[PDB]
């Protein structure tokens, strides 16, 4: 059964970077693609950016081009990673699907959401 | 060239069909920004409804339908009241990125 | 004489993907082909040139002992005129081939709970592949009317796809091994006889 799993106490200080993991069982990283939102409490949630199956990403425009996401087909871990943060950045992050290989263009599946908040 | 915007209100009774269309700032949504529809668990849980304007998500139940209905898209629902309450969001596929709206409280009766 | 290596061939611990298939060569030594066919494990053995009981009198030129992990329904297509994913863009055995297909389910190696996703194919190709041929390149295909250029969008597929192999698939999706034996009778100096 696919399943997405992304874990982290979070908490951060501000001006320093910390990093998320997102781990995933039942589909592999060459058949899809994963994306990241970020959701500000109580808020719409932003598209940050996209891993494509084989390496190579897309980042969301105004947002800061001083970030990435990453992965290991290995282990079936996606990493991503911001290297300074801001107070508005204290959000829930989820790790996302994105089967356009094949029907479902969209994002097929979704994660448990992972709370980082800065100070 | 990133906005896009949604009613953000909704009440279907039961058994009643409704609505709920999201719009671009390109005009008419064209078939080229494919077309999402995710939906909130009130706990904090998300599932992907609706993607390629088109097609259902594999396990969602066939009383979930949607499609280009309106120039801009839209999405429509059979009511049944008691797994229907939750919030909903449509994303466009603009070819630099995905956009997000802000999302429709679905308030069946 | 030294005994031919096909105890490596046929009991390596990790094989290769479809579309990097590893060709062993074999030359100067004695096989021993009646080992291989006695044994009761091998689901589908197959010569195509030859028969497999005049196999221990014949004397070869050289062997190549190809290996690769494919599905259960696509052993078909390792085979002389056929086609699917696996003939025209992973393996093409040529027309006229002479040699021997060894396949055997092997579900219990290649197959893990969770899955096992290691095994990869290629999937969109310009053109088929020549005989023999081991295109191990990664270019970005492009399945619409749009220039690629490098870039993955949402019509320009990375050309290679893993298998999903679950402990409880169907025997249909479980993975095979397969070896191929090509023997190339020449008459050049023969370096491989059966005793
Ligand atoms: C491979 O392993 C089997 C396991 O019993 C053994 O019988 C055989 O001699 C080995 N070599 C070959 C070439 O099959």
């Amino acid at each position: 059964q696919v399943q997405l799993k992304q874990s982290g106490p979070g908490l951060v200080a501000p001006s320093q970077s910390l990093s998320i993991t997102c781990t995933v069982s039942g589909f592999s990283l060459i058949n899809y693609a994963i994306s990241w939102v970020r959701q500000p409490p109580g808020k719409g949630l932003e598209w940050l950016g996209v891993i494509w199956t084989g390496g190579g990403t897309n980042y969301n425009s105004a947002l800061k081009s001083r970030l990435s996401i990453s992965k290991d087909n290995s282990k079936s871990q996606v990493f991503l990673k911001m290297n300074s943060l801001q107070t508005d950045d204290t959000a829930r992050y989820y790790c996302a699907r994105k089967d356009y290989y094949g029907r479902y263009y969209g994002m097929d599946y979704w994660g448990q959401g992972t709370s980082v908040t800065v100070s | 060239q990133a906005v896009v915007t949604q009613e953000s209100a909704l009440t279907t009774s039961p058994g009643e069909t409704v609505t709920l269309t999201c719009r671009s700032s390109t005009g008419a949504v064209t078939t080229s920004n494919y077309a999402n529809w995710v939906q909130e668990k009130p706990d904090h849980l998300f599932t992907g409804l609706i993607g390629g304007t088109n097609n259902r998500a594999p396990g969602v139940p066939a009383r979930f339908s949607g499609s280009l209905i309106g120039d801009k898209a839209a999405l429509t629902i059979t009511g049944a009241q008691t797994e229907d309450e939750a919030i909903y969001f449509c994303a466009l596929w603009y070819n630099n990125h995905w956009v997000f709206g802000g999302g429709t409280k679905l308030t069946v009766l | 004489t030294n005994l031919c290596p096909f105890g490596e061939v046929f009991n390596a611990t990790r094989f290769a993907s479809v579309y990097a298939w590893n060709r062993k060569r074999i030359s100067n030594c004695v096989a021993d082909y009646s080992v291989l066919y006695n044994s009761a494990s091998f689901s589908t053995f197959k010569c195509y040139g030859v028969s497999p009981t005049k196999l221990n009198d014949l004397c070869f030129t050289n062997v190549y002992a190809d290996s690769f992990v494919i599905r259960g329904d696509e052993v078909r297509q390792i085979a002389p005129g056929q086609t699917g994913k696996i003939a025209d863009y992973n393996y093409k055995l040529p027309d006229d081939f002479t040699g021997c297909v060894i396949a055997w389910n092997s579900n219990n190696l290649d197959s893990k709970v969770g899955g096992n996703y290691n095994y990869l194919y290629r999937l969109f190709r310009k053109s088929n592949l020549k005989p023999f041929e081991r295109d191990i390149s990664t270019e970005i295909y492009q399945a619409g009317s749009t220039p690629c250029n490098g870039v993955e969008g949402f019509n320009c597929y990375f050309p290679l796809q893993s298998y999903g192999f679950q402990p409880t698939n169907g025997v249909g999706y479980q993975p095979y091994r397969v070896v191929v034996l090509s023997f190339e009778l020449l008459h050049a100096p023969a370096t491989v006889c059966g005793p």
